[PDB]
Formats: structure tokens, C-alpha cells, sequence
């Protein structure tokens, strides 16, 4: 009754509120809302830290631009958030951490623009690399933080055997991992088709083979955004619109407190 | 009763209910039946998904390894008088791809061993029937340097003594993972580089690799002392998952495997050429 | 339909059960199972291909004896846009199984292999 | 300790419900054969992971 | 016995 | 409740489904849905044939183009469908046939286009002819089939007394029959005004002075489409958009089976 | 109790009831007993049709195929290091004729494998016991090009590993037909030529053939690596229908079979010469 | 010599039907083959003996007894329904079990008329019309 | 789950009803041996397929 | 058991 709609949503977490007048409903990954570790699934015996409102709130990442040559962007979680306020601090002062996430992807344009974004939430998103060398992508390169990474239209093998880049080489139609992109829809996802919606909203549970793990060593979820249909507008060959990713940690708890982990990102 | 739903008799429609229209942007797949868009009769459905159950899909013994071992006179250069295999479903492609439709798994594992042998050389006399020892060596246990050193005493390690010609050897193994489920995919590292580290070798790991030795090794030898003439044998290992459970579906591997990780190298062109308006 | 919101159009999508000439014209395609899709706020259209076969189970390989028939698409009217709008756009297609679907006789796939 | 169940009979001889018998011989359940009586579930967590799951006859977007 |  | 609308319709008959997201409700002619001949109104004694799903389904006719000079188009029923699959065959193998119809007229354009189509369902649509000669329009010319006919802005008398064309001369403002078009609204009708709707949907009952008749000799209903307001777009003097007519026979029954009628259409 | 009807004591007759007279034009066979035309005594009948029941008539393992496979040194010309057989009851005549008394059938099928081997050449030393692999390859699955390529990994295809000298291998198969019964006869085609076709090859099919590969193939190989001396082996396949049902009786094949269809070529003279009034 | 080689057009004569022959004349022209049946009468055209064809549903028109034969056929198949264009369900075979004869006239000739009615006919899978090539 | 039935005894030793026992070991009924206790039927659908089946003592044609 |  009254006037409510699938298209108009408000999300509020901590001191942060998101509104959207053009949503395409919202997704809860695998039908599971985020939750805390139960006493009968618990494994570290020490009393956990649950920072709640100070970490479970909306951190907005650096905006990326979508243009006619854009092949796709990717991020890993918790890595994208490693430097985000008190979440980052909690993540680095503890050996163990688990968290769920509300992911909100933002991309508005106009009734006369054209294009479609495939937004995918992938459990354990292992990506392919540079080389003849197998499993050789370095920690620093595997983890771009907030900045994220990109996809490529084809496989350019890093040839310099003497000083190797130890980077990923994510090819778009192969979802950067040896499979076909068309099948990535078996993953939790939404589509931002510009004639239909401004944004995508996916709620991610903590997914792992363990109740809790090292956030610094291992990413639980990968966010992949690919242009399923290319951006276009009127007849202007060089159109460009922004894509903004805003993410919130959910039901975050941490175990194993000690001195701070300072990773070497150089 | 495991049969699929009966088709309902469906008539003509002139209404404001429009099941044919939808919006895939939502993330959902349209739950449609033929009765939603065409006039249908009543069919009493007897077909069943019995064979596509996770158990039925994996209930088959797959070849995961070929171990070659010789029995000949112990000389002083490199020889195969005993052999060792790192336990894995990844030296082979077929079962690997089936398991990889899923991110995580939990199961008991059945190992069946088919052992074959032959004579190498035209003739130096013959050989009497051979007994083979297959020793499991879990990570940490002493590994053999010699085909008959003390490790083969196998006092605590599990071992099979297979007699040649007998029916293939068979054993079962529990769910032995360190986690609550096996990880078919691990996006991360076993070590982190820290700013305070001396070399930057110290914190370097292989991407997507977890424990160094994962499940240990199988050490195979011929227990018999050598004949005058040489006998070569191969142990083929067949692996079957049983009492299987799986989590989080994944797209199947579409291009050829390039080692233990998700890495591709070439034949990145899986799809054929077909004209848009060509049946 | 991944076009601009200012874009309109009516499309016919069709399924012809096997045995006759594969449709080359909308006139012929109209005569079989079909959905006339009107573009609008509901972005997507679904055509259900009903189980119509002689045998109780078809083969997963190509075979005229267990053939499934023909799918085709035609313009019912045409894509119409206003000025200052793109005149050309992409359509994406999706496929899945209705709940009455089943498979049998497990076998190895031709889609993976391994060299010596 | 014998276990008795009905078989799903496919082709019937010109002769009703037929059974088979199973006995576990080993202590470790890992040693056991597969029961193959496997229950099924809804595809919904994959086909419809929506917070507001909607009825197919109504507009997907509203 | 156990009859199911 | 839920989200339903006058503008969004699905029609399903046989193996064919029509959708429309921009309808203007739908019309049932004279408030009567199509029905079969009742035992107490029955006249041929022989058991009828009712082909059902094989004939009562949506046959789409050849598309016509609407442009700034378009004066109007007309069709007759059952004639428009005489060659449509098993309906046509049933019609020609029997002396008698009755059928109702769902008529769906299709014409989409854009928020910036302009124009209005008057779609009219006329019982016994007798049309005027060529000549000084009265009631002289030939069978072949009176029946164009799927192709339909057209209207004209004025009366051009066929002068060639030696070899007469024996055609209709339908003048638009006279509804092609001696009356004024403004009054054609007393007939079952809908308007496709492009700012309002894509399509028109009219459900026709079998209308006649008899329970059943010869479909080959006599048309029951005439479909007349005239541009009540001319097509226009931006400033382009030569605009052109398609009009597609899709028709379904309803409650079709046939009597008097024998050898096939082969009319001479030359 | 499955015994036939007792003979009834029947006396003299002088009546208007005439069972001896009839009219075979009707299509029916006269239901007569000896008591209808002759004076009979009472016999208590104990004989039974137990052995002519459809099951009992087919309850016997018939030889349907002889597959020859070698184990020798892999050279580079055509060799039998592995072999493939299209599954059929038609390379043999005996069971084929029994099954062909009927138009349609439905049954489970038992496969028994008798494997024999011998030495080919006078002498290059000897061979150790061989293990044979019999892989089922259903239509669609990859067929082997080589005796030891990846297909033999058999991760999803069913395979038997037979050890030489062991009792003959045995497996059972369900009713696996695409129809509700197996068609021993198909009067028709798998393709129709249409007037609108480009070549008239497009719509050409073999008369009475249905699916191209029917039930797939059996790929047989020796798993052992080759000895110095060559060993030749033959796998004989025995087929038995069980839990059998049959429909629509047919006249038995009276002239010799000429391939997979009802075609005859010669020896169309089945019947002997016998004089009309010669006992 | 070619097995299962009878062409669709020749296997299907329509209303016209086909005929039997007293013996097997092998089509010899390997270059341009007729791809026809060669139905030999005492072999019921199919490799078996005609005397045994009585295990099939049948009637006899013995002229001293009856004018006509009437057989009601059910739909018989390994499937509930199939393609009528690809496959024939039933074959009607008429053979002279005893030859026609009259008075002493060596060239007697009488008509045989076959009238058939479809029964409980139902159809599935509607689309555009199949036009087989019968040439 | 054992199945017990009487054998039809042919030649009897100088010693009444004798039985045998059967147990299915496998889930798939295809794996099963043959029961061989097969019922019989009327030849009538083949010997007398007539619409008006007539009594043998009366005229076939009337 | 089942005695028949
Ligand atoms: C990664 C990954 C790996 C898997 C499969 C794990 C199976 C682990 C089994 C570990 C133990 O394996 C043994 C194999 C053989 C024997 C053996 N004992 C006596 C001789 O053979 C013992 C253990 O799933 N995901
Ligand atoms: C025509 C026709 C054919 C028949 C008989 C059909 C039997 C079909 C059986 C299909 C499967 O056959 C198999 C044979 C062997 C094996 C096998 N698996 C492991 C090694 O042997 C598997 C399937 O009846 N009519
Ligand atoms: C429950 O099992 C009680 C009935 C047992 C019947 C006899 C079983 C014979 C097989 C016993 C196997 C023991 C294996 C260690
Ligand atoms: C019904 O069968 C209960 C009685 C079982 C008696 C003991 C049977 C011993 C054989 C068991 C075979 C199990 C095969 C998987």
C-alpha cells in the first residue's frame, strides 16, 4: 500500500545512508544474510572484538570512469577496504577476521545513453597471471587495494624472464580465470542496464571453508564489473560516465589481537 | 517418489498478468513453465533427476595417476626401484574439471589400484610373482632414500601389500581436511611480505597455494629382490569421491589447464565459427 | 534489450518443432510457437520452448532422429528511436531449463582434454 | 543390523515391490558404500537470490 | 533390522 | 494489488503469445465474447468440425507502412486469413464456417513522434466502387486477402467502359461507403494515439443474420484503419513507421465437408 | 500350478452343433480340442509350458561379438593396440533371429566377457599377466585415437578392468532405450527430403536406420605396456536379455541375413523338395 | 547389393501403393541405382515365409465366401506418438493366396478397392507445412 | 530382506515341499537375477481378434 | 522376510 517500490531503496548502516530512486530490487547472495560465528561453529577460543557501527558502515572507494574502450574492473575483499578507517585498523591488528558486506555499485547516465554493466560477486576469485610461470603473481600485485585492477581483451604474456612483472593478466571473455564470462551468472549478481537502473545492490555473507581466517592472507570475495554491452551516447564517439563502488562490512568480528601487521606493498 | 512436476492443462489467456515479460537486471531467472506462454495439455510426469544427484555425478572411479616402478639389479646411477607420488587430483584433467564445478567440497575418498607389469628386455631368464608395497607418508614422516631402507618398516604409516595378479587393491579414506570443507579454489597466499622483513624472499609465496605438502605422498616399491632379468611395472591410481557434499557453483573450465592454478596459456579460443542467421 | 530508454520496438521470437523447412521469413515463423515481445520498462522477454518430441529422451549429440527443431527471431514492427539517440544497440540472450527438465546416462565430455 | 530398502524397478519381468539388503561390515563410516538415496532441493538460492522475491505474473520492476 |  | 495495469497485457491463444506494455485497455465488440453455436440456434444437422488450437491462434499479416501521405487501409474477414495455415484449409474444404476473432493492431513510434490511427471493426462492411455501373465490383477485386486494400482522398471514376477495372473506390472521409467517417465511432473501435498507446485490441463475436454461413461467399467483418491525425516527426517531411495487423480466429466451427474450394483470384 | 488343461471324457455325438466346420476367412483359428471331433478319455494333465515362457526362451548367454586386441611394441603403421566395437546384437545371427520373432522389446541386459590370449611368434622371451580395460563410450563422448591417451582416464564413462585368468567379467545394464520399448524393426527414415532443400543429399537417410550411433561403443585395450614378444588376445562378448517383455509377433527369418536390415540377397530357396503324396 | 539403401521417395508410393514380384531381380546398374524395394511374394517381401504372415492381424477374401475384408487397427508403436512423415506404423499387404479364375477365360480381371478411415487422430507440434520432395 | 519360495520339484529323493532363498545385494533392479515365476495369458488377441467372437459349436458364418 |  501507500506508494512503495522495488526501484526506490534506502540503506542505512552506522552513520551512513544511501538512497536510490532507480534500483532493480536487491540481491542476497546464496539466500544468506550475514551473521556472527555461532558457539557451535566457533574455533578460536579467545573473546572476539566486534567494533559494530565504527566498521560496519559505508566506505566509498575512488571513482572509476567508464568509456567506449573500457574492458572491465575488478576488486578483492577485504583487500579493497584494508585502508578504510577503523575497519582497516581492526583487520591489521588481528590475526583473524570475518565479515559480510553490502556492496552498492553506482552508475547513472540519461534516457538517451546506452550500455550494460555485469556486476558479479565471486567466492574465491582466483585470477590468472603474466607468465609461463605458474601461480607466480606476487602478493603486492594480487592486492591492489581500493584502486582495484582491470581486465584486458586479450592475453599479453609478460615476456621479460630477467625481471618479471608478477602480475595478473585477466582476459575479459574468460572472466580472467580460464572459464567463459557468459557462465559467470551462476555467481550472485546484478545487471546495470542504463535504460532500467542506476545501481546494483548485492548483500554478501561470509563465505569460506572455515568459520574465520586471516584477512591479510586471503580474500573471500571478488567483485567483477564487466561491460556486457558497451557504453554509447547520441553519436559522440568519446562518451565517458562514472562508476562508483560503495561497500559496507557487516557482522564483523575479530580474533587474535597483537601488534599491527604492516604489509609491504612495494 | 522423485519424479518431476506434472504439466498442467493450460488454456487461452486475455489478462493483465504478463509472465513472459521480466527484468534480468534483478539477478533472478524467470520461473516459467510452458503453461505460462502456450496452451498445454495435462501430462503425468514420470521422469526423474536420479542420475544428476551430486553423488551420482561423481560416483565413478577416475584415473588420477600413473606411477612407474622397476625391479632390477641395484646399480649406482638414478633408478626407479621405488617411486613417490604427491597425492592430487590435478595431474589429470577429467575428474579435476568435474570437481571444479564447485568452490568447496566434503567427502570420503576411495582409492583403487590397478597394477600392470612387463618384461623390458628380450631375455635373461624370467621372474617370479611380485609383491608391491604402497606406503602412505603423511607430511612430516621420513621419506625413503632407498628402496629398502628403514622407512618401509611402516610401523605407523598405512601400507598396502599388493600381490601381482590379484584383484585391484582398494582402500577408503575419511574426510581429512584441516578446514570444514576442501577448498578447490584459494584466492590468497600462505605468507605475507612485511615492511620489516630482511630479504623480500622471506614473505614470498605461491599465489593460490595453501600448505606446501597438502596431503603427503604415496611411496611405491617392489618388495621382491631383483631377478636377473628386469621387470617394469606401472601402478594406476583410481580415485572416487563418496558421501559427497558441495558448495558454491562455478563455471566449468573452458580453456586448457596450465598447471595447478587457474592459469591459462594457450588455446584461448574455445568457440567455433557459426553465422548469426545460420541454423 | 540493452538499448537506450528512448528506444521502442516490437520483436517476434519463435520456435518451430522439427520436420519442415527451417524458417527464412517471419510469415513462416509466425506459424509455430512464438512470443511477440514489446519493448518497454520490463526490459526482458522470455520465450518458453515446450517439450515437444517423439522420443521420451533426445540425444545430447547431433542426430536427425532425435532432433529438436528451430529457433528464430524477426522484427514485428521495427526499432524506432528519436533524434539525438543511438540508432543501433545490443541485445543479450540467456538460456535455462524449466523445472520439468532432466538428464541421463553419465559420460565423459568432449569439452576438456589432455596431451601426452 | 541389516538394512532393507525398496529398489526403484525400471524394466519389470512378467512375474510389485522389490527390495535389496545392505550390511556395513566396518566401524569407520568412510569404509561404507554410497546409499544413493539422495534428496533434492530448491534452485531458488541461485535462481532467485532476491530480497523481495516476486511472483512471476506481476511486473519484475515496479 | 531396519526396514525403510 | 501487486502492480497490475490497463496498459500492460498478455494474450495467449494456441501456441502464440502477444505482449504489450502500452495498451489502451481492450474492446469486446457489442459486449459479446465469441461463442459456439448452441443446439437451439443450430441449423446444419451434420456434426461440426472444431479444429481448436490449430486454427484459433495468432496469424500475423504482411506489414504495411504508415507515411505522411497514407490515406488508410482496409481488410475483410475471413478473407484476410484465407491462406493462413490450417484455418484457410478448413475454410476451403467446408461449405459452412463461423468464427469470432481477436484483432491486435501494432504501431509503435517514440515520445517525439506524432499521429493517431482510428481502428474500426465494421459488421458487413460493404464498400463503394469504380464506376457508373452499380454493384459491379468483381469477386477477385473485392477480396484482396492478406494484402488488404486502401482508401483514397477522392473519387476517381474508372472511365474505361470497354475494359473496366471492377474495383472499389473507397474515399476516406466517406468511410469508403457513402456515410461520414466521423460517425464510424458507433462501430466497435479503438484509437492508437502515439503519445498514449502502441496498440489496439478488439475482440469480435461472430456477427450475422444467420448462425453460420459461407465464408468463401461472404465476409462478416471489415477492419478499417484510417489516420485520424497524420503522422509527424521532428521536422523530417518524409517520416515512415510500420503498422502490423495480427489476427486470431476464435470458437471456429465448420459444417458441410466435401472437396476443396479453389477460387479463381486472377 | 502351471499345468495344461485336463482332457475331458467325451462320448458319441449326433447333433446340430458342428465344431469341425468353420471359416478361416474370418481371421480366427478354430479353438478345437480332440474331444470335439473324437471320443476321448479323461486324462489328468501334468505337463507345463514353464520352459517356453519369454524369459525362459531368452535366458541364455549368446555370443554377439569377437573383439581382437594386441599387446606389442607401438610402431607407426596400423595396429590393434586398442579396438572399438559398436554395440549390437546384429554381427551374429543366432540371438538376432530369436529377438526377431517380435517387433518390440523391453529388457535389462547382462554382459559377460570371456577373454583369451596367446603368443603370436615362436619366441622372443615371455609375458607377465595382462590386465584388460573395457571402456564404454556412450554417443557423444570422446573416442580414443591412441591406446593410452586421455580418454582412457574414464572419469565418467563406465569401465571394466579385467585381470587375465580370473573368472569371466560380468555386468548388468538397465533398459536404456529412448523410446518405451526397443524397436527390432523401424519402417521409416531418420531424415525427410524437402522440396526446398539445396542438394538432395541433405535429406537422404538409410532406410530403417534410426540414430546414427545407436548405443555407442566398447573400447578395448591391454593396460600393460608391451613385452618384447607379442601377445594377441580376443574378447568374446556374451549377451543375455533379462526381465524381458515383448510385443507384436513376427514370422522368423527364413532366408540368410544380408546386413542390418531386412534385406535379402541369396539362398532364397529355404524349402526342400518333397512329393505331394509322399510321407 | 547395397543394404538399407531404398530411397524415401521410393519407399513411400502414397495412395498408389507398390507391388510384389515372383522373384528377386537385383538392380544391377551401380552407376545410376533405382533405390527401390524388390518385394518377393513368398518371402512377404522381407526375408520370411508368407505362410507365416497369418500371425499378423488379417482376413481372407475367398470369393465363394465373402466380398470384403474389414480390419480395425490400433496405433502401434514403441512411442505414444511419432513423426508420421518419417515413419510408417502399419503396412497393408494384399496377396493372392489362390489365383483368380473364371469359367475358362484365360484373361479374367476383377477390381480390388481399398477404403481406409483414420481413427482417434491427434496431432502435436504445429508449425509451417512440411513439403516432402517426391521426385 | 530375504525372499523364500517353493521349488517345483521334478525328481524326488526317497526322503513334500522344498524351498529356496533369494537376497538382492544391489540397489539397481537391473543387477537382479531372473525370478522365472512367469504368468501366462490367453492366445485370443492373436487366435481370435474378432469383433464378434463366436462359440465353436455354432456356424462361423451366419 | 517375505515368504511366497
Ligand atoms: C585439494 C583437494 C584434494 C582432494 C582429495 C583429498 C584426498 C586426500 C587423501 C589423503 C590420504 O590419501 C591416502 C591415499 C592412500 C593411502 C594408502 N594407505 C595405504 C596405501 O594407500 C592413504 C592415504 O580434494 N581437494
Ligand atoms: C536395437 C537393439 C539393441 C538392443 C540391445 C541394447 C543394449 C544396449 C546396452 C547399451 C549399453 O551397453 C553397455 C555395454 C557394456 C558396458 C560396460 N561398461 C563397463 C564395461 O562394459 C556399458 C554399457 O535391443 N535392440
Ligand atoms: C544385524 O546385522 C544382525 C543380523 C546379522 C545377520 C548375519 C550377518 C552375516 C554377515 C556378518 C558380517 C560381519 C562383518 C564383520
Ligand atoms: C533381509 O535381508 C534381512 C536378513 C539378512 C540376513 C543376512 C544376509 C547376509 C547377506 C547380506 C548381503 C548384503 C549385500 C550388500
Amino acid at each position: 500500500a501507500c506508494g512503495y517500490s522495488d526501484r526506490v531503496l534506502q540503506l542505512t548502516l552506522g552513520n551512513s545512508t544511501i538512497t536510490t530512486q532507480e534500483a532493480a530490487n536487491s540481491v542476497v547472495a546464496y539466500g544468506r544474510w550475514p551473521e556472527f560465528i555461532r558457539d557451535d561453529e566457533a574455533n578460536p577460543v579467545d573473546q572476539p572484538t566486534e567494533p559494530d557501527v565504527a566498521t560496519c558502515r559505508f566506505y566509498t572507494l575512488d571513482t572509476v570512469m567508464w568509456g567506449k574502450e573500457s574492458k572491465g574492473w575488478w576488486w578483492k575483499l577485504p583487500d579493497a577496504l584494508r585502508d578504510m578507517g577503523l575497519f582497516g585498523q581492526n583487520m591489521y591488528y588481528h590475526y583473524l577476521g570475518r565479515s559480510g558486506y553490502t556492496v552498492h555499485v553506482q552508475c547513472n547516465a540519461s534516457k538517451f545513453h546506452q550500455g550494460a554493466l555485469g556486476v558479479f560477486a565471486i567466492p574465491e576469485y582466483c585470477l590468472a597471471g603474466d607468465s609461463d610461470k605458474q601461480r607466480y603473481t606476487s602478493y603486492a600485485n594480487a592486492n591492489p587495494g581500493e584502486r582495484g585492477g582491470k581486465f584486458y581483451s586479450q592475453f599479453n604474456k609478460d615476456n621479460a624472464v630477467t625481471s618479471p612483472k608478477r602480475e595478473f593478466c585477466p582476459v575479459d571473455y574468460l572472466l580472467g580465470c580460464g572459464v567463459l564470462l557468459g557462465n559467470a551468472f551462476v555467481y550472485p549478481h546484478q545487471i546495470i542496464n542504463l535504460r532500467t537502473n542506476n545501481s546494483a545492490t548485492i548483500v554478501l555473507p561470509y563465505v569460506n571453508a572455515l568459520a574465520i581466517d586471516s584477512m591479510v592472507k586471503h580474500n573471500n570475495w571478488g567483485i567483477a564489473i564487466l561491460p556486457l554491452s558497451p557504453l554509447d551516447f547520441a553519436q559522440d564517439s568519446s562518451v565517458e560516465i562514472p562508476i562508483t563502488v560503495t561497500i559496507a562490512p557487516m557482522c564483523s568480528e575479530f580474533n587474535g589481537l597483537r601488534n599491527v601487521t604492516a604489509p609491504k606493498f612495494q | 517418489q522423485d519424479s518431476l512436476p506434472d504439466t498442467k492443462a493450460s488454456g487461452p489467456a486475455h489478462s493483465k498478468e504478463v509472465p513472459a515479460l521480466t527484468a534480468v537486471e534483478t539477478g533472478a531467472t524467470n520461473p516459467l513453465a510452458p503453461s505460462d506462454t502456450v496452451q498445454t495439455r495435462h501430462v503425468v510426469q514420470r521422469r526423474s533427476r536420479s542420475e544428476s544427484t551430486i553423488e551420482s555425478f561423481f560416483a565413478r572411479g577416475a584415473c588420477v595417476a600413473i606411477i612407474e616402478v622397476d625391479n632390477e639389479q641395484p646399480t649406482t646411477r638414478a633408478q626407479k626401484l621405488f617411486a613417490m607420488w604427491r597425492i592430487t587430483y590435478k595431474d589429470t584433467v577429467q575428474l579435476r574439471r568435474k570437481l571444479e564445478f564447485f568452490t568447496y567440497s566434503r567427502f570420503d575418498m576411495e582409492f583403487t589400484f590397478v597394477v600392470t607389469a612387463n618384461f623390458t628386455n628380450a631375455n635373461n631368464g624370467h621372474a617370479l610373482n611380485q609383491v608391491y608395497q604402497i606406503m602412505y607418508i603423511p607430511p612430516g614422516a621420513p621419506t625413503p632414500k632407498s628402496w629398502d631402507d628403514y622407512t618401509w618398516q611402516t610401523s605407523s604409516n598405512p601400507s598396502i601389500f599388493y600381490t601381482y595378479g590379484a584383484a585391484p587393491a582398494r582402500i577408503s579414506v575419511p574426510y581429512v581436511g584441516l578446514a570444514n570443507a576442501y577448498s578447490h579454489f584459494y584466492d590468497g597466499f600462505a605468507k605475507v611480505p612485511l615492511k620489516t622483513d630482511a630479504n623480500d624472499q622471506i614473505g614470498d609465496s605461491l599465489y593460490s597455494a595453501m600448505t606446501v605438502d597438502d596431503f603427503g605422498v604415496l611411496a611405491v616399491r617392489v618388495v621382491n629382490d631383483h631377478n636377473p632379468t628386469k621387470v617394469t611395472s606401472k601402478v594406476r591410481i583410481y580415485m572416487k569421491p563418496k558421501h559427497v557434499r558441495v558448495w558454491c557453483p562455478r563455471p566449468p573450465r573452458a580453456v586448457p589447464y596450465y598447471g595447478p592454478g587457474v592459469d591459462y596459456r594457450n588455446n584461448l579460443d574455445p568457440l567455433s565459427e557459426k553465422g548469426l542467421t545460420t541454423y | 534489450f540493452c538499448g537506450s530508454m528512448m528506444a521502442t520496438g516490437k520483436i517476434l521470437v519463435a520456435y518451430a518443432p522439427p520436420g519442415a523447412q527451417p524458417p527464412t521469413s517471419r510469415k513462416e515463423a509466425m506459424l509455430g510457437t512464438h512470443v511477440i515481445w514489446d519493448l518497454g520498462l520490463q526490459s526482458s522477454c522470455t520465450m518458453v520452448v515446450p517439450w515437444i518430441s517423439n522420443v521420451t529422451y533426445r540425444q545430447t549429440t547431433q542426430d536427425s532422429f532425435t532432433e529438436g527443431g528451430y529457433i528464430s527471431m524477426f522484427y514485428q514492427t521495427r526499432i524506432v528511436v528519436p533524434l539525438s539517440t543511438p540508432k543501433s544497440m545490443s541485445m543479450l540472450g540467456f538460456v535455462s531449463a524449466c523445472n520439468d527438465f532432466s538428464v541421463r546416462l553419465l559420460r565423459d565430455t568432449t569439452h576438456i582434454s589432455q596431451s601426452a | 543390523g541389516a538394512q532393507v530398502s525398496s529398489q526403484k524397478v525400471g524394466a519389470h519381468e512378467n512375474s510389485s515391490t522389490i527390495n535389496y539388503t545392505t550390511i556395513n561390515y566396518y566401524k569407520d563410516s568412510a569404509s561404507n558404500a554410497a546409499s544413493k538415496q539422495d534428496y533434492s532441493q530448491d534452485p531458488s538460492k541461485f535462481t532467485e537470490p532476491l530480497k523481495d522475491v516476486l511472483i512471476k505474473t506481476a511486473p519484475a520492476l515496479n | 533390522i531396519s526396514e525403510v
